């Protein structure tokens, strides 16, 4: 499988979302849960894991349960040394464990820790190039820590600075009408991610995260991303 | 009692950003910002329902709105401007009841 | 339900005197009775800080009102109007918190 | 002897704006009664508490009144009485410390001794009350008692009663006239009179309208004489 | 022609002071200002009966206006911001007839 | 009167199947039917562009169309809900003009 | 003789958003229809107009029906015909030129057959049997009538969808229940030729395009076609 | 007997007022009729006059009809050359003409005329006059209006005075204005004193002909010596 490149119709379109964009905005906009070398703790379903993970920034959590595509995914890492990276959620957010400190919620992210690392204080660099209206305008670089990587990571950092320098999601709209992520891994593997919400009214958070519950890895020194991105009129 | 506002006076220079800040004691998931006209009562203008979320309330165009923590919930005037000096309230409130706090008396020239 | 709102369902002719109830339970001092129309959160008709007390909102021409008991608040549409089929809350009142009551629409045909 | 206001002695009701409802609720079918009773309690000086049941609605088992001074509470705190007078909540306080919400209402004076004050057999005394609508004595009337010496206040709120009944004296959100008071004048020659009407400004505090009953004024019902004064302005 | 609306596309910084501009020919006393809304179909911002008079209408905050003649009726943003970008479109009425114009795309940053 | 509607206040119970009318003198190709609702610009629910032709206004949901001559376009609500109860607008319209009926009171009960 | 429709050179009603009512309409009991006329007047080279008037309602006097070319209308322009179409008026384009800016007018394609020959003794009428299919079992059959012996598929076709419409619901206002539909002409003389029951998709239907198909005047003898219709459900 | 200067009572608040004070404004925000050395060149009614003043501005009309307070005030200046300055409205503005290339323009007014020969400063000089302004009981500010007229109407020296404070202070904005009340006392020197309520009535509507009505009385006023103040009331904190 290798999904293709999507035309005008595939693509949500900005003008048709009548919601808060800073709510899309929120999950991308300097937002993220990171932890490096992690064991579970527990569960709650069948196929996710809880770890005590805290708030670096605020005081929000002690507690992240990512869920995972399916159980086995869940089987594999249940005890593994990992490492997670990924964009959480609390509006909807309901786990189950007792045994006030916090908790917090998102979808896949998880890396074996033990061998995904550089073997000193070294980082990696990844190219993002940006397309306006079919034309290059932009280019740029993002950077982690770790050799096969998500692609929730690398996507997250890729509109941190969007949202940032092109304006990409504001509180109210966003300057664009259509944009995706597109992914290109060394093997003519090509998956995509549509970036603008579901139009009507609200946005649903947790649905939109739900995406990277597939924990799809990348692989930080190969790989290609496009931002592709379109502007409409007055 | 229950839910708090920062600042509780504040004047406000004509096309500053003013940031009002209401904070919360019994941890609900949502939370409302609301301006006192007179002969208006408290019309809406941004809601949110938990960390992360935020909504158009009735009187919307203006204020941009923030919730990072749960118990805490910002209200922010995007260029302040002579027509948006009120008395501004926020409440909590877990279904049936709602909790507010004494006000904030904005004035801008 | 520490306040309760009866008939649910009101459908009633243009001329009508129409009365809405509401019982609270915990013998506060302050009721409050709202029409909800969307585009304005709640606009406030007529409420109370008293047995025998009743005072104006914003919105109060066409209604009267009536606390006979701490518990009884009710209002009342001296003859009802198309302009007067909205949706009616009621609420009793501690300080700064509020509790409504689950509403009550209304039709004037 | 209080002597006859003029036009800028009395209150317009043009001048109030809130709501006359408030008014209204304190003289239509409201008033507190016992007949034979003993003070059983006390919060501050000048005042006597009863237990008193609320005749109609559920509304209190218990009622304060408040007289003038600390030795007019006295002189009735022990004494066989009769209870008649208008009543309020909002603003009313008296913790006795016996909690269990026990309602409890609050009135000024209105307090009679009662052996030898009721009229022997059946009959009751008819009191007459005579009205003047812009300057015309447009209607009399009459309201009735069964104590010889009855309070001011107890015909005061017989005839506001009756004059809303069929004048709407009092309406929920305004009333038919602009000025109103109503003087009472006795035998003896001796005249006092009440304004009728609420202070100007967009609110009507009940408390202390009432406290006008402050006094316990007693007045011999056989004989007193009783004239309601009423103007009007535009439609 | 009938109603021409000024300019026809303009972008605005926030904060700024956009004035939008409405003439007529059919020489009559309404003229009226909507704002498109995604969501809730043409709004009425302000109105008007004659020379000299604004009327406000369901959406007016934000916003002001003046009616200078006949022909012309103006409406202004005392401060534009982007949750005022759209478009918005001016007519002028006799009756049970509305006669629009063009249209104004308005885009502020 | 050259855009005429009908009937012109109709009442209804839930479930029931609704058809109001609406007949243009003009001539005009093109003709429109919204509904009137708080908090709510005029919405469109189906218009036409000729004879034989319909299509989905914003909400057009929960109604049927029909255009048979040049003078007529009918709404149809096929099994009324207490939500359709709304005043209902007809409109034939050329270029730029719209010619308002005067509008159809329905209560769906 | 075209090849037989796969699922994929089919419409499906499903990638349409527009209103199907617009559709039914071509084909609710709704037709043109004239024995024994004559051409009045031309409008463009490739058109004859014809003083038929509504029967059903008052809603034309003039029909303008448009064939293949020019040729194809003189053939006709000077015969006694009969006629027989499935007429619209959204842009529905002929000048008058005399004034008559006050005659109701309508629009068509083909439908004409020559009038003298082509009918049966004292309103004797023949019967064209139509095949149903419902996710390849035929469901039911039934009877069409015509009183001429050369007809043009497009009479049948309007009489069968008739039908189907009134049994079937083949079309409502807001959608279809079925996915695809054709309807296929077998004639004697060994050819085929289908025609798409369905909208193109999207959100608009262009009803004087839709109609052009039946441009080419196409006839069929009547006493021996034979008529399937094609259908699937969701 | 002078007149009785208003309790706070007896003043139209503004608080009151739900409608649009753009509505007030519009009638002292720089707008005015003026014409100097004309006459009345038909009437409509009994009590009104009909002079073709025009429009020296935006060109919105051509005639002016100003109505007066009764038949014989018109009867007086049926037929003086006059001067004219008033503040004047055009929603509910109707009357029968010559209507000349039902065009022109038309705009109606109340009061403002005065006669012309010898109401005129000889001079060269015009007649300044001074406002006071209190806003709550200080004395704030005051400053000075200034005429070409003996005998001014009191209209011509209130619209100068509100234009003023309208700039200034801000006296009637757009949706509200910052004074909860405000009036106009005029102080004549023959002891005599008028004031005038300076907020709209209670309501969400405005009657811009109802309100200028107060001049139809055409009261005068002397420029040399008359004494004005301003009154006005922010009920805030």
């Amino acid at each position: 499988e290798s999904q293709p490149d999507p035309m005008p119709d595939d693509l949500h379109k900005s003008s048709e979302f009548t919601g808060t964009m800073g709510n899309m905005k929120y999950l991308y906009d300097d937002h993220y849960v990171s932890a490096t070398k992690v064991k579970s703790v527990d569960k709650f379903l069948a196929h996710d894991l809880i770890y005590n993970i805290s708030d670096k920034k605020l005081k929000n959590y002690d507690k992240v349960k990512t869920e995972l595509l399916n159980e086995d995914l869940a089987k594999k890492y249940k005890d593994e040394v990992v490492d997670v990276y990924g964009s959480n959620y609390y509006v909807n957010c309901y786990f189950s464990s007792k045994d006030t400190g916090g908790k917090t919620c998102m979808y896949g992210g998880i890396t074996k820790h033990e061998g995904n690392h550089f073997d000193n204080g070294n980082l990696q660099n990844v190219l993002v190039r940006v397309y306006e209206n079919k034309r290059n305008t932009i280019s740029f670089e993002v950077q982690t820590d770790k050799k096969s990587v998500t692609a929730q990571e690398l996507d997250i950092k890729a509109r941190n600075f969007l949202i940032n320098k092109k304006n990409l999601y504001e509180f109210n709209s966003s300057p664009y009408e259509t944009g995706y992520i597109k992914f290109i891994e060394n093997n003519g593997n090509t998956f995509w991610y549509d970036m603008m919400p579901a139009p009507g009214d609200k946005f649903d958070q947790s649905k939109y995260l739900m995406m990277y519950n597939d924990n799809k890895t990348v692989d930080s020194k190969s790989v290609k991303i496009e931002v592709h991105l379109t502007t409409k009129n007055g | 009692a229950a839910v708090t506002q920062s600042p509780r006076n504040k004047v406000a220079v004509t096309g500053e950003k003013v940031t009002l800040s209401c904070q919360q004691t019994n941890n609900h998931n949502n939370m409302y910002w609301y301006r006192q006209d007179t002969g208006h009562g408290l019309r809406l203008i941004h809601y949110s329902y938990g960390a992360g979320s935020t909504e158009k309330g009735d009187i919307p165009d203006g204020y941009k709105a923030s919730r990072p923590s749960q118990e805490q919930f910002s209200l922010i005037l995007e260029s302040a401007t002579p027509s948006q000096t009120s008395v501004y309230f926020c409440a909590s409130g877990g279904g049936g009841t709602l909790y507010f706090g004494a006000g904030t008396r904005l004035s801008v020239l």
